[PDB]
């Protein structure tokens, strides 16, 4: 039934900023809302319950304001532990619905990713395949660029990418691409290239092998 | 002490039917109703419905109504859902939360969620191969290891470096969905270039809808 | 003279209830009302009613009313407060004052506090390292020496110095919640460079809710 | 029921100033008032009952001035032993209610900080972090500042830092700021800085090892 609505979907500020979500009801749903956070990887935590009252193990800086059909949470200082989802949810009626979900990210100086190259292993070998990793480690932002070159030929639908949420430890990102391919195919070729642009990087920094 | 083991995660046939478990513990049972939300991949939250144990009397939340369907043990104050007539989008991360009794309420306490896969494939142990740490001192500093959790399925899969030890500058990417079906995931480490070769690491990859445990070791260059 | 004994600080679950004790001495118990106050961490104080041990009436504070429960047994000269159904809100220090007689009211006399965090957490004690005087001689003339109470909970936590004996230019900062959920703090004292290699100085950390009890020694470089 | 009002919520004087507190009700609390001293760390103490008796074991520079619905405390001489927060309280009616409270503190001369740093015990290392502690000892006013530096890189959400209320000795304040991360990325770096800025120092004192 009721519409909990979140915005924006994505929010950042940084270390230290006084950052500040919102949701919207459809109706009195009376102060009966929740504040929830996801990290990533983790199921959710209780924060708030009942639009103001902090679940305890929570620190101070989150408040619980709103009523009516707005509220909002505050996050008075930002520390890097706050990254993550939040969601507002209404027990006012059956069924509790849950907002769209606000992300928290936080924001911070750039810096350069440190390109690490692994070549095919032994057992990998051994068996049917091979393929490449290539690591940019806590860099920032994350909107950076990975290219796979074998031998100076840009691949094309043959890598896969993946990165992570902020390491807490720095709010830095990191970034893995896997270059796959058969141990035959892997034997025809004799370089292994990966060419990293990012806005850190005065230049395309490139890792590579020969093998 | 407040706590919530739900049952491991699991793979189903379309049609067929799943039951999750939550072993509620550190409080009275019947009192507090428990409830399951459902997420699926990168997509928010669903409240399912509830049900107190108690009584036995349970709100669902009709969208969810025929599909999800509560059931709950007092003798072992286990609290159970069982989704049936499984279909693509069942597939989602279940949780069962402790939510309140009709007598106090300090917000919701969550169990680890329960991963569920709706599909007519066979689970599949992951191949984990050792990423060590080689040439990489070319203009470097500091050295990365880590490892390839390779070809595996289905998707829920954790990875552990010296048995939670030495977990500290440690990345575990989230899994992609390679062209085979299967899953891949890459888990690496930062650390000290001059305490290779001498301190060892080793990457404790889990696999449970297979009962999988390796736990291998990093071969330095 | 008059006292007022309350009993030690604790922790307790959420959804719980905790009983704090008020030991009343030095006067007739019955005639005097006694009363509370709480004080949640940096907040003022708010009270929280009271009773009069004799008839055993009590007004309490409507805030409280139900939350509050005050009880008091004639034969000991005690007095309680039982805090039910516990939640963050309650986490505060506690006291009990000797209020006035419907006599003569000479003021208010307190009890010492007791400490109370609600909590689905476990107790957990400190590490003490020490924070030895190293080259803190550059440009300076005294020395610097302290102990690092480390990761501990909950809240109440104290230290001390060669027993009691040297504590004269001693410095024990109030505690900082860190993200582990611990909490940490710190002592250090400032004593003669001179006397930086004979006298030797101990730091005596007492965290309670866990019968921790260390007696730790600090050494230079 | 009745606001019971204290203002300032701080108040300052020099050792020898004759202070003076007040207190405004919301009705004649026909002089059934109390003023409670909270010094740090411990419970509250009882100093004049009914406005203007003198709990015995109180000195006599406090007074007891009020009526009506206004009413005041006063120090004559200021000792060092006054420093604290004070709380007026009225028991006219049910339910009993504090003032916000004034805080008390002594004003002094001007003094710069001593700043001492302690690198990572061989303990804590010996187990999974590491955390340096930077001290600022006996200095006024409080209103000082302090910023870490690893190498050169101005720390951002990995410290903490806590203060103490008036060393009576001196009327002093003293502050600690801890930088606390794990023994790997301990290693990492080489050199941790302690920059210290404050009224008394006429340059950003700096204090740090090489360790």
């Amino acid at each position: 039934d009721i519409k909990m609505t979140q915005s924006p979907s994505s929010m950042y500020a940084s270390l230290g900023e006084r950052v500040t979500i919102t949701c919207k009801a459809s109706q009195d749903i009376n102060s009966y809302l929740n504040w929830f956070q996801q990290k990533p990887g983790k199921s959710p935590k209780t924060l708030i319950y009942r639009t103001n009252r902090l679940v305890d193990g929570v620190p101070s800086r989150f408040s619980g304001s709103g009523s009516g059909q707005d509220y909002s949470l505050t996050i008075s200082s930002l520390e890097y532990e706050d990254m993550g989802i939040y969601y507002c949810l209404q027990y006012d009626e059956f069924p509790y619905t849950f907002g769209s979900g606000t992300k928290l990210e936080i924001k911070r100086t750039v810096a350069a990713p440190s390109v690490f190259i692994f070549p095919p292993s032994d057992e990998q070998l051994k068996s049917g395949t091979a393929s490449v990793v290539c690591l940019l480690n806590n860099f920032y932002p994350r909107e950076a660029k990975v290219q796979w070159k074998v031998d100076n030929a840009l691949q094309s639908g043959n890598s896969q990418e993946s990165v992570t949420e902020q390491d807490s430890k720095d709010s830095t990102y990191s970034l893995s691409s896997t270059l796959t391919l058969s141990k035959a195919d892997y034997e025809k070729h004799k370089v292994y290239a990966c060419e990293v642009t990012h806005q850190g990087l005065s230049s395309p920094v490139t890792k590579s092998f020969n093998r | 002490q407040v706590q919530l083991q739900q049952s491991g995660a699991e793979l189903m046939k379309p049609g067929a039917s799943v039951k999750i478990s939550c072993k509620a513990t550190g409080y009275t049972f019947s009192s507090f109703w428990i409830e399951w939300v459902k997420q699926r991949p990168g997509h928010g939250l669903e409240w399912i419905g509830e049900i107190l144990p108690g009584s036995g009397g349970t709100h669902y939340n009709e969208k969810f109504k025929g599909k999800a369907t509560f059931t709950a043990d007092k003798s072992s104050n286990t609290a159970y859902m069982q989704l049936s007539s499984l279909t693509s989008e069942d597939s989602a991360v279940y949780y069962c939360a402790r939510g309140h009794s009709y007598y106090f309420y300090d917000g919701d306490y969550w169990g680890q969620g329960t991963s569920v896969t709706v599909s007519s494939a066979s689970t599949k142990g992951p191949s984990v191969f050792p990423l060590a740490p080689s040439s990489k001192s070319t203009s470097g500093g500091t050295a990365a290891l880590g490892c390839l959790v390779k070809d595996y399925f289905p998707e829920p899969v954790t990875v552990s470096w010296n048995s939670g030890a030495l977990t500290s500058g440690v990345h575990t990417f989230p899994a992609v969905l390679q062209s085979s079906g299967l899953y891949s995931l890459s888990s690496v480490v930062t650390v000290p270039s001059s305490s290779l070769g001498t301190q060892t690491y080793i990457c404790n990859v889990n696999h449970k809808p297979s009962n999988t445990k390796v736990d291998k070791k990093v071969e330095p260059k």
